[PDB]
């Protein structure tokens, strides 16, 4: 489930007494800012404080580990890192895990990212890959599926942008397909 | 809904149970003239002369 | 959640078969009288259990 | 939320009852019997106890019956604290029927937990509050101003419920307990927050106890952070991270992978 | 005609061609029960709306019964049948003249 | 100091074992730290927290669910939620004091099972219930009365003590005054002297003594009387023969009785 | 602590006291009563073996002497409660007083409490404006966006909130009773009635 | 993308036309028309608002009220106090506290009207009445009863109802002292003295008044009227009315016991005829809601409407809508919910009532708003016209409701977009275990009729794994085109350490006990620390002379058979 | 109501109802032809 | 001998079978998935070798 920035600043106003806010922040390094009423627990560690006992997580990260009936707040950069956290916590068998997808770069103005994950994806180099040639099942022919070089996020890709002067920009004068027949546009 | 043999073993009842009878009647609407009701009478001077 | 619960209620099921109606007795508030032992001359003494 | 929604739940509730213990307490309750009344407060003292009628009940009474006059008088009596008590429990379920915020807990309790037996008003408490000056009266349900200007007016100068002279009709409005009054079992530690004129809470101490405790656990922060840091670089080596890849669905791309090189 | 209906068939749990470590303190599903015994059965056959008798089938406006004080008491301004007036038992003409 | 420790320390340990708290091992496996091995039937902390979870997810209040009046209506917890006032409360506690059914109780409409289902059931699983059909049911053509099931009906009421077996002729004489009884209810509706609804205890006892009067001058019908599956027909004469006249008395003897 | 001091509150409620009182004008007659703790009284009696031979004393006398057993009875639970608890409400006082940050009202958390205090104030009195009857939990009676608070469940919380099969709240989506949905109501399915 | 749109048309090719196949399925006979019925999410918003504007209206009206009635009291009273008001002013400002629910004002007021004499026989009812606090119901009947005359008396008094009840106790007292008074007088040459005042009228007026007072008070008085009030009554020989009868028939139907409500109109309606009117009938009706018996309400109105008179009243009409309605949000137990609610047929008879109330002619705008909301939603579930059903379920107006459903992700009970994937195959019997068996008919029946133990599937399967069902994309002779692939929630790459960053939990290289607080940070962040190995060890070395103590040789002395030797 | 109480209630109970499978036993038994020594 | 606790003990032997077949039926449906995992890589293999 998804937590707000009006949450945030309400929760950071008046705090309340059995609301956990877990930060996911690695590589301290790139960390400079403290959210409020906010506990640090690794991303790469949370795996193993999730299997810690109470005494074990309490001295091994410095507070007390929240149990499942108390709800837990995780912020990260982008809500990436704090998105895994959350799917830890929930195949952990935790109630309320709520996941501030604003992050640090809503909650203080920074620009730091903790996956750095390019959206846009590299043009297909290759034949169909095998594992998406499908056969049906009555006459045994072989038909292709919206997989490799043919992939709906390749579609949503190369697709129209919203503005009108940056398609205008994208595609010559004559019009924006002309390689195709009359028919075909 | 008890019953586990319905059409493993051929459990085909002959009468309907009231509760399918209740889901199939609740199902779809009424027909609100399909009630008979009136007491002014018959328009003699109308109810033939109507809009087009 | 194992679900042991409902096995015993099939357990229950599956006794069923080899039981048989009981007797009430042809007078049933008699029977039920003798069976408590309240009726004059009825009373039956539990076994004399042996001491510890 | 689930702190939140049940904390102002259980607030109105408290507020609910303190209303109606500032209602009740101010006012007059008459047990009847056979022509002897008795006038109590809203504590349960005895302000009163007087015939009715003389003439219709002097004969009755008859030299004299002490016997039934005794009697009569202690049936009034109870009948009195029983309009009190009845009276305490009405509020209380007019509370609970009229509140949603504690209806959403599905628990029969808390119709039974403070039934008419420990409300605010006491008949064991009568005695410290009814007895007591208008100042004192004053000070205990939390007039701040108005006993201030007693004590600098008056001291400096020089058959009624006596709980009537602070506890007036607009005082049971909602909008008049202090937040060191609403609940009487934590008095002492609201008292704090309420600032020292005024039933209002003054936003400066709870700010300043917030920014302490805010100060305190980011510093505790920083160290625990720090103290991890420092343990992680020692527990391993460079200090660096093996990356992390997302699986997602897409092929492997692997064909450029499979191709070899060999020399003629 | 069934001897001790009221508790075999309106009472009893299975209508007494039934037979009959539970945990304690266990809210139960009305449609079931733990089992431990009768009064508690595994799954409870009997209803806990409210029984009823069927309606009766005897005509009401053709058997005529005793007179009752006030209906003697009325007699005078209650109508009837002619059977009802000369019936073979307990007749009211003979009641009213009286 | 030692001994509450050690009790403390041995109810934990109790209760970890008996629910399987605890990593199973090695807390850093080369394929994760999580490595459960779930065994049949057996407790697991992974499976209580998975039914804390499937009850209370994403649950802010026990009534977040109540939108719907089917699920709000629901006696299973209790009837807690579904009280609301107190004359509801007051009402609810004098009806369980009284002893009548709550009406709270109410709020779920359930329907049992019904008596046809329960005998199909009962049949069913007793294969024909062969071992509590009446011997008619084996004749040539039985009717519905001998088709049902062999129940007890209120005709035995009032005579001799009968055992789980009777003795001998004791059933013969019983189904010989069912048949009295059966004439003389039949005498009494072919005449007046009807039981009448609201009858006092002089109207009945008058009407009991002249029907009296009129069958003890009606004889017996033979041919009214039946056997069932096994008894033997035996003469009323046989039976007076066997059990003495005054159990099937003549006009004679009743007159000296 | 609230347990004992509700202890402390039902003892003092059943304990009874005792008191008397002796006329100080005229006939020395005396009243002596019981008080159960509630105010009411289990036994009040008049002395007569005291009084003089006169025999002449009025209805009102009677009245004054009775008032004052009473006030005298009254006064002596009110002291006997005041001893029994006094120990334990100064030593709770203390507590409470020095033990705030080891509480919900004291500490970061003073300012939530406040919050709450003031935001059920505010609620009482609308709910006093509308009716004696409460808002919706969740803020669906609201004419504004802006009025519904940010702790009330009108806030959607699920991810995803245009595409289906992800609004639900635990891994698998659930059915309510028969087949109806249960993770996202629909405001047909969602009847109040009653 | 919803994991929903299975795709039902197979791979075109050559047997399309090479075999019989059908290229849909047959139309479902039993499934039913689609057809909308619903409220778009704005609507519940814009009823509930006004419903909570009307509601703050009522509640205005009544404060204005109370403000009006507080005003002129303390204009009269309390600036005339000196000045003898009279007895008639005094007598209606008592009666508008009392009826504005302010019995502790009017009480001092009609206790020196009675000193005074100025209250009469019609004045003793009238201030009874008043007591039952009439505005107070009426503003909380239209503010937070929910329109629901039922729990009007709950409400009306759990608003101090004991102080009320009392009161109307007292009131009644002095009633029947000044009745005895006035009959003495009245009725001084006429030697009727023994007879009165039970025997007048005013005394059935009066106790009458009494009765309906209590009504408002609780759950006690109103279980006491017929329990106490009506055998006081009869023993001290007031005779009852009509009146009197049917609120002894209203605080029975309030308490639950419905034999004796049904006892008492048996008893008016066998001796005093023409003379029973609407309140005995929705007195049952309310009572039999009260109780979950809507069999017999439905009875009941059957009976009313077929006996026109008396004739049904607004509140009758609205009693038994609300019944109709609660029977049909009722739920069956689990058994029954099998499939779906069957209760929610029970408003399928809504238009029938709806065309009674027009013959009748009870007022279909004279029910409450709450009650016509619900009426609303029933004839929008359960009522069309001949128009509209010439031109329903058409295949537009099916596949805008098919369109709907994908939007909102629910499609498993679309008979055009259901999927069975998994088919159940027979079982085979112990005894004559060589024949085999073949299918001869096959249906689409739940999962519930053949779903397996639970003793024999995984625990909390649902949470525990996840299951998708996906068709292979290789040619399978055998069969099971579509395959559901199981795999637990907690499973992971055997290697998963190699493709994780590396941590701080590696020194510990899976050793089943690691030395974490060792290895932990709170043991240099503190500076006390206790250490639980430490604590533990330093316990067990001091607490090991007290488990083992041992034992000493005791000394044994000869015991002497005329004393006890002693010894050093 | 929808559903009569004449099938749920037991004080309503229909005594001479049979179960479902006595009268098709015994319809089916077809008895032995051979009651007499001739024909 | 025992009317119902035979019964049982039955169906404790057939469960027991029933269990052993299920785990075997499960060491299959693996292999038989490795075996149409090497199909595919043979077909992909054999498709690209020209």
């Amino acid at each position: 489930h998804q937590v707000y920035l009006k949450d945030m600043l309400h929760l950071m106003r008046y705090p309340e007494p059995y609301t956990h806010i877990i930060d996911c922040r690695t590589s301290t390094q790139k960390m400079h800012r403290w959210v409020p009423h906010s506990l640090w627990l690794p991303r790469d560690e949370v795996e193993y404080a999730l299997q810690l006992s109470a005494d074990e997580f309490l001295d091994m990260y410095g507070f007390r580990k929240p149990d499942k009936s108390d709800d837990v707040i995780l912020l990260s950069h982008n809500g990436i890192y704090s998105e895994q956290a959350g799917w830890e916590w929930k195949k952990q068998f935790f109630q309320h895990v709520y996941n501030y997808r604003g992050g640090t770069n809503e909650l203080f103005g920074e620009s730091y990212s903790d996956m750095n994950v390019s959206d846009v994806l590299s043009p297909w180099k290759g034949p169909f890959p095998q594992s998406g040639v499908f056969v049906d099942k009555w006459s045994k022919r072989k038909v292709l599926t919206r997989t490799g070089p043919f992939d709906r996020q390749y579609e949503m890709q190369d697709f129209a942008l919203p503005d009108l002067e940056l398609e205008k920009a994208r595609h010559p004068e004559e019009g924006p397909r002309q390689n195709m027949p009359f028919g075909l546009q | 809904s008890h019953r586990r043999d319905y059409i493993r073993m051929g459990y085909i009842p002959r009468y309907t149970p009231w509760e399918w009878i209740a889901i199939q009647e609740a199902d779809q609407p009424l027909i609100a003239e399909q009630i008979r009701q009136d007491n002014i009478g018959t328009s003699y001077f109308f109810s033939l002369n109507r809009y087009w | 959640t194992h679900g042991l619960r409902e096995k015993e209620k099939h357990d229950f099921t599956i006794l069923q078969r080899t039981v048989r109606i009981p007797f009430q007795g042809y007078d049933m508030d008699r029977f039920l009288a003798q069976q408590k032992g309240t009726p004059y001359g009825a009373q039956q003494l539990p076994p004399n259990v042996v001491p510890s | 939320f689930r702190y939140t929604n049940n904390l102002i739940g259980a607030l109105k509730h408290r507020l609910l009852l303190e209303s109606s213990y500032r209602e009740i307490a101010s006012r007059k309750f008459i047990g009847n019997c056979r022509g002897v009344e008795v006038v109590c407060s809203g504590y349960g003292t005895v302000l009163a106890v007087q015939l009715t009628d003389k003439a219709v009940w002097e004969s009755f009474y008859r030299d004299l019956d002490l016997d039934k006059l005794a009697e009569s008088i202690k049936t009034a009596l109870w009948d009195a604290t029983r309009k009190i008590r009845s009276a305490k429990e009405a509020a209380l379920h007019r509370s609970l029927s009229h509140n949603t915020r504690m209806r959403a807990s599905a628990d029969l309790k808390h119709w039974y937990e403070e039934d008419a037996n420990t409300l605010r008003p006491l008949a064991f408490e009568a005695l410290k509050h009814e007895a007591a000056t208008p100042w004192m009266q004053l000070v205990q349900h939390g007039k701040k101003e108005e006993a201030a200007a007693l004590l600098k007016e008056f001291e400096q100068k020089g058959e009624q419920p006596p709980l009537a002279s602070t506890l007036k009709a607009e005082d049971s409005n909602p909008a008049t307990i202090p937040i060191g009054s609403v609940h009487p079992l934590f008095t002492p530690a609201l008292v704090q927050i309420e600032e020292a004129g005024g039933g209002s809470v003054s936003n400066e101490a709870v700010c300043r106890a917030q920014l302490w405790e805010l100060s305190r656990d980011e510093q505790l922060f920083w160290e625990r952070v720090e103290l991890i840091r420092k343990g992680q670089v020692a527990s391993i080596g460079s200090s660096h991270k093996r990356g992390y890849a997302d699986e997602a669905a897409f092929a492997k791309d692997d064909t450029e992978e499979k191709v070899q090189l060999r020399f003629t | 005609q069934l001897q001790a209906q009221d508790r075999i068939i309106c009472g009893t749990h299975g209508a007494g061609i039934v037979a009959h470590p539970a945990a304690d303190l266990s809210r139960t599903k009305p449609h079931e029960g733990t089992g431990t015994s009768e009064r508690d059965p595994y799954i409870r056959t009997l209803h806990n709306q409210r029984s009823a008798a069927p309606e009766s089938s005897v005509s009401q406006s053709h058997t005529v019964n005793a007179p009752t004080v006030d209906e003697c008491e009325m007699l005078a301004e209650r109508w009837g049948t002619m059977n009802y007036w000369h019936n073979d038992t307990f007749p009211r003409l003979v009641v009213f003249l009286k | 100091r030692a001994s509450r420790t050690t009790a403390e320390q041995q109810r934990e340990e109790e209760r970890a074992q008996r629910f399987g708290l605890g990593r199973q091992g090695a807390l850093v496996q080369d394929g994760g730290p999580d490595q459960r091995t779930l065994k049949k039937h057996t407790n697991d902390e992974r499976i209580v927290d998975a039914m804390l979870f499937q009850q209370n997810a994403y649950r802010k209040t026990p009534t977040d669910e109540h939108w719907n009046p089917y699920i709000r209506r629901s006696t299973e917890n209790g009837v807690g939620h579904l009280l609301q006032n107190k004359f509801d409360i007051m009402r609810r506690e004098d009806r369980l004091s009284k002893g009548e059914q709550d009406l709270t109780e109410r709020n779920t409409i359930h329907y049992g099972v019904p008596i046809q289902q329960i005998v199909d059931e009962f049949v069913f699983r007793h294969r024909n219930a062969r071992g509590e059909r009446p011997l008619d049911y084996f004749k040539p053509f039985p009717n519905f009365r001998a088709l049902r099931l062999n129940r007890m009906y209120r005709d035995v009421e009032g005579f001799s003590l009968m055992k789980q077996r009777p003795e001998f002729l004791e059933w013969e004489l019983f189904t010989r005054y069912r048949q009295h009884h059966q004439q003389r209810r039949r005498l009494a509706l072919l005449h007046g002297l009807e039981p009448v609804a609201n009858e006092t205890a002089q109207e009945r006892d008058t009407r009991r003594h002249r029907l009296d009067e009129i069958c003890e001058r009606t004889p017996f019908d033979e041919r009214e009387m039946r056997v069932n599956d096994d008894e033997m027909r035996v003469s009323v004469e046989t039976l007076r023969s066997w059990f003495g006249v005054y159990m099937l008395p003549s006009p004679t003897v009743v007159n000296a009785v | 602590y609230p347990a004992a001091v509700r202890y402390g509150v039902e003892l003092c409620t059943v304990l009874t006291a005792e008191g008397k009182f002796v006329d100080e004008r005229g006939s020395g007659l005396s009243a002596r009563c019981v008080v159960n703790g509630t105010g009411a009284a289990e036994s009040v009696v008049f002395d007569t073996a005291n009084c003089n031979g006169t025999n002449t004393t009025s209805v009102e006398d009677a009245l004054r002497v009775a008032h004052g057993a009473l006030r005298s009875a009254q006064d002596r639970h009110n002291t006997l409660a005041a001893f029994r608890l006094g120990p334990l409400s100064k030593q709770s006082q203390v507590l409470l007083f020095c033990g705030v940050n080891a509480y919900e009202f004291g500490g970061k958390y003073a300012r939530t409490y406040a919050y709450a205090f003031e935001k059920a104030k505010k609620e009482l009195e609308a709910t006093a404006a509308s009716g004696f009857m409460a808002p919706s939990l969740s803020h669906e009676d609201t004419e504004r966006l802006s009025d519904q608070p940010t702790t009330s469940p009108s806030v959607d919380r699920f991810a995803s909130t245009t595409h289906p099969e992800q609004r639900k709240a635990q891994f698998v989506p659930r059915v309510g009773p028969g087949s109806t949905p249960l993770e996202d109501p629909a405001a047909d399915q969602k009847s109040e009635w009653s | 993308m919803l994991s929903q749109n299975v795709a039902k048309t197979t791979v075109p090719s050559y047997y399309m036309i090479r075999t019989n196949l059908p290229h849909r399925k047959p139309q479902n006979q039993w499934e039913g028309v689609y057809y909308y019925s619903g409220i778009t999410k704005r609507q519940r918003h814009l009823i509930l608002l006004h419903r909570k504007r009307e509601r703050e209206a009522h509640m205005r009206s009544f404060n204005i009220s109370r403000a009006s009635v507080l005003q002129r009291l303390e204009q009269l009273s309390g600036d005339r106090k000196q000045e003898s008001l009279p007895p008639h002013v005094r007598l209606d400002l008592a009666v508008r506290l009392a009826q504005h629910g302010l019995y502790q004002q009017a009480t001092p007021i009609v206790d020196e009207l009675h000193h005074q004499k100025a209250l009469h026989a019609g004045h003793y009812a009238l201030l009874i009445n008043a007591l039952a606090c009439p505005r107070l119901g009426q503003r909380i009947l239209h503010c937070d009863a929910q329109c629901d005359p039922a729990l009007t008396y709950k409400l009306l008094g759990d608003e101090n109802g004991e102080e009320r009840a009392q009161e109307a106790y007292r009131w009644f007292d002095l009633a029947l002292t000044s009745l005895a008074v006035d009959c003495g007088g009245r009725t001084q040459p006429s030697h009727f003295v023994p007879y009165l005042p039970q025997g007048t009228a005013a005394a059935s007026h009066i106790t009458n008044a009494l009765m309906r007072t209590l009504l408002t008070c609780g759950y006690t008085h109103v279980a006491a009227i017929p329990d106490s009030v009506y055998d006081r009554m009869g023993s001290m020989g007031i005779s009852p009315t009509i009146s009197t009868y049917e609120l002894v028939m209203l605080a029975l139907s309030l308490q639950g016991n419905m034999v004796e409500a049904e006892s008492i109109l048996s008893f008016l309606r066998s001796h005093h005829s023409e003379h029973i009117t609407v309140e005995s009938f929705n007195a049952l009706l309310l009572g039999h809601r009260e109780a979950r018996q809507f069999d017999c309400c439905d009875a009941i109105w059957q009976e009313l409407v077929d006996r026109r008179w008396p004739r049904a009243s607004p509140l009758t009409a609205e009693l038994y809508l609300r019944s109709i309605m609660d029977h049909a949000n009722t739920p069956t137990s689990e058994p029954l919910q099998s499939f779906a609610n069957i209760n929610v047929v029970e408003k399928k008879k809504v238009p029938l009532v709806l065309a009674q109330m027009d013959e009748l002619g009870v007022p279909r705008t004279h029910l409450s708003r709450v009650l016509m909301d619900e009426v609303e939603d029933s004839l929008r579930k359960f009522q069309t016209y001949r128009s509209r059903f010439y031109e329903w379920g058409r295949a537009v107006k099916q596949f805008d409701f098919i369109e709907f459903r994908r939007r909102n992700g629910w499609l498993y009970d679309l008979h055009l977009m259901k999927c069975t994937t998994k088919q159940v195959g027979p079982l085979r019997d112990f005894n004559d275990p060589d024949a085999v068996q073949g299918a001869v008919a096959t249906a689409e029946i739940p999962a519930f009729f053949n779903e397996r133990p639970a003793w024999e599937r995984p625990p909390l399967e649902e949470t525990l794994y996840v299951t998708t069902n996906k068709e292979r994309y290789d040619d399978v002779r055998g069969g099971d085109i579509y395959y559901d692939d199981t795999r637990g929630l907690h499973d992971r790459s055997p290697t998963w350490m190699n493709e994780v960053p590396e941590t701080r939990y590696d020194r510990l290289y899976g050793v089943n006990h690691p030395d974490i607080a060792k290895i932990g940070i709170r043991r240099h962040l503190n500076v006390e620390y206790v250490n639980r190995k430490e604590v533990v060890e330093r316990d067990a070395a001091l607490m090991k002379k007290t488990l083992s103590s041992g034992r000493r040789l005791r000394h044994r002395v000869e015991s002497s058979r005329t004393h006890r030797n002693a010894g050093s | 109501a929808n559903i009569p109480r004449s099938v749920w209630d037991p004080a309503q109970h229909n005594p001479n109802w049979s179960d479902s499978y006595g009268h098709d036993i015994t319809n089916r038994r077809a008895w032995p032809a051979r009651k007499w020594t001739v024909g | 001998k025992y009317g119902v606790a035979g019964q049982q003990h039955w169906a404790e032997l057939q469960a027991a079978k029933d269990e052993e077949y299920i785990q075997k039926l499960d060491e299959a449906a693996e292999v038989y998935k490795q075996l149409l995992d090497q199909s595919a890589r043979l077909d992909e293999s054999r498709r690209s070798e020209l």
